[PDB]
RNA sequence: AAACUCCAGUUGACACAAAAUAGACUACGAAAGUGGCUUUAACAUAUCUGAACACACAAUAGCUAAGACCCAAACUGGGAUUAGAUACCCCACUAUGCUUAGCCCUAAACCUCAACAGUUAAAUCAACAAAACUGCUCGCCAGAACACUACGAGCCACAGCUUAAAACUCAAA
């Protein structure tokens, strides 16, 4: 998080602000403020970290920096909340819409795409190709047939060795 | 509009929840027996995959769960 | 955030009544407050019997604290006056004049039509 | 009638219950819901559509454990009524309604109006509801009853929920 000294993004560039009284610079820094604009400091950050042009707000990636500030805002509210549905169901659809940012990001541009994961150390996965439950019957039955495979290739390799020794052996 | 579809309907669930109420310790035993029967059945359907594989026994350390027990 | 302690007293002489408010704006100060202003309301009948630490009261004396402070002083401050047997009751709410009113032009008036149909 | 008679009235002290008036308002939220006060956090998406099952929710009732307990209150007990009264009426009291942590996953969960976009000119239009329609997409339906059932499968559910037939029967529904 950027440190409670720091100023509001308002107030930041207003000729002079280096030289108040200390009074009037804690009463402009993110410790006399609320969490929101704590968080216009966070987007800022990542804009000029990331983004070409910092200014530009509508463009694929200032949404994906955007709403990643929020999706982490909404991480640390239920991190205290943890039966808050409400944010909960905030947080979820967030992360969806972000996906799908990211994913008409890699589609256009890639070489954005890869520097909005590196600058907000995002991992793109790729979504199952079946939604289908995995109840018990499955989930134990697919673990017998990856032991029956791997048996399987085991013996397999015990009838190399054995073929190669007799006919080794015939020489 | 008229409830009488309703009142088909709620007639058919009242007697219905009360034959439940009247057999349900016969009812209890016959779910038991399916369940065991439904274990069964798939224990069958594991020891078909390995036997069908080429293997004699089950794999090394594999224990078929009870995968319907209530516990 | 500007915040506005509303801060009833008990009855008390002058120089209990200024040991109270000097140990309630420390108490603003120790957890990070800026302390703007210290409005005297005047020592009025309360509106209501008020039960406070083992005592009834019927008077207080109402003062006002205007300050800033961090948003996680406030509820640092409210358990602390809790614990002040000088206070009646005390209540930090935002600034009334942070919010600033939006401008109206008048009063349009509403289909009686969407009343009923609402 | 029963019940109480450490009962009732005034005054004072006094809650983990519930939130007159405002509210003739029609707001917030995806829905369910949300109407005492304060503060903190906070209400996704710069094209739409997109799931019985994936993901996350979901009134009331109910389950498991530990608490609170004013009042209300299934059940139960008592009083009365009645041909009978397992009711309606009166009294008492419990589970339960509350909190905490887990479940359960249902509703006439209903504006009984799917989402988005567009139109008010055509014929206005079976009827009633709520003026009549177009584009586009998903979901769903194909006589009644059997059937919110059977069997299968899944599920913390085990007298449950979800999905959901057939045979016999009828000329209606
Ligand atoms: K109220
Ligand atoms: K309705
Ligand atoms: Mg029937
Ligand atoms: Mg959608
Ligand atoms: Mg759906
Ligand atoms: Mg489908
Ligand atoms: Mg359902
Ligand atoms: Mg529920
Ligand atoms: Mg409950
Ligand atoms: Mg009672
Ligand atoms: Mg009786
Ligand atoms: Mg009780
Ligand atoms: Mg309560
Ligand atoms: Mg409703
Ligand atoms: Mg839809
Ligand atoms: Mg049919
Ligand atoms: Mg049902
Ligand atoms: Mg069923
Ligand atoms: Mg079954």
């Amino acid at each position: 998080d950027p440190p409670p000294s720091t100023l509001l993004k308002d107030y930041q560039n207003v000729p002079g602000i280096e030289k108040v009284d200390d009074v009037v610079k804690r009463l402009l820094s993110l410790e006399m403020a609320n969490k929101k604009e704590m968080l216009k400091i966070k987007q800022e950050q990542f804009m000029k970290k990331i983004v070409a042009n910092p200014e530009d707000t509508r463009s694929l990636e200032a949404r994906i920096i955007a709403l990643s500030v929020k999706i982490r805002s909404y991480e640390e509210h239920l991190e205290k909340h943890r039966k808050d549905k409400a944010h909960k169901r905030y947080l979820l659809m967030s992360i969806d819409q972000r996906k799908k940012m990211l994913k008409n990001l890699r589609n256009t541009n890639y070489d954005v795409f890869e520097k909005i994961c590196w600058g907000l150390g995002i991992e793109y996965t790729f979504p199952p190709l079946y939604y289908r439950r995995a109840h018990r019957r499955f989930v134990t039955k697919k673990a017998l047939c990856i032991r029956v495979f791997q048996e399987t290739q085991k013996l397999k390799k015990r009838r190399r060795a054995l073929k190669a020794a007799a006919a080794a052996q015939k020489q | 509009k008229n409830v009488l579809k309703i009142r088909r309907r709620k007639m058919n669930h009242h007697k219905y929840r009360k034959l439940v109420k009247k057999t349900r310790f016969l009812r209890r035993k016959v779910q038991e027996g399916r369940l065991r029967r439904k274990q069964i059945k798939f224990e069958k359907d594991l020891r078909r995959i390995w036997l069908k594989a080429g293997l004699k026994e089950a794999p090394e350390g594999w224990q078929t769960p009870k995968i319907y027990l209530r516990g | 955030p500007r915040y506005e302690l509303a801060l009833i007293l008990k009855a008390m002489q002058r120089p209990e009544t200024a040991a109270t408010l000097k140990r309630t704006i420390e108490a603003l100060m120790d957890r990070g407050a800026i302390v703007r202003d210290l409005e005297n309301l005047g020592e009025r009948a309360l509106p209501y019997r008020i039960s406070a630490h083992s005592q009834q009261h019927n008077r207080g004396g109402y003062f006002l604290v205007d300050f800033y402070a961090p948003t996680a002083a406030v509820e640092s401050m409210v358990e602390h006056l809790s614990r002040d047997i000088d206070v009646i009751r005390g209540n930090i709410v935002k600034h009334p004049l942070t919010q600033e009113l939006k401008e109206c032009e008048g009063i349009v008036p509403v289909p009686l039509a969407e009343k009923l149909y609402s």
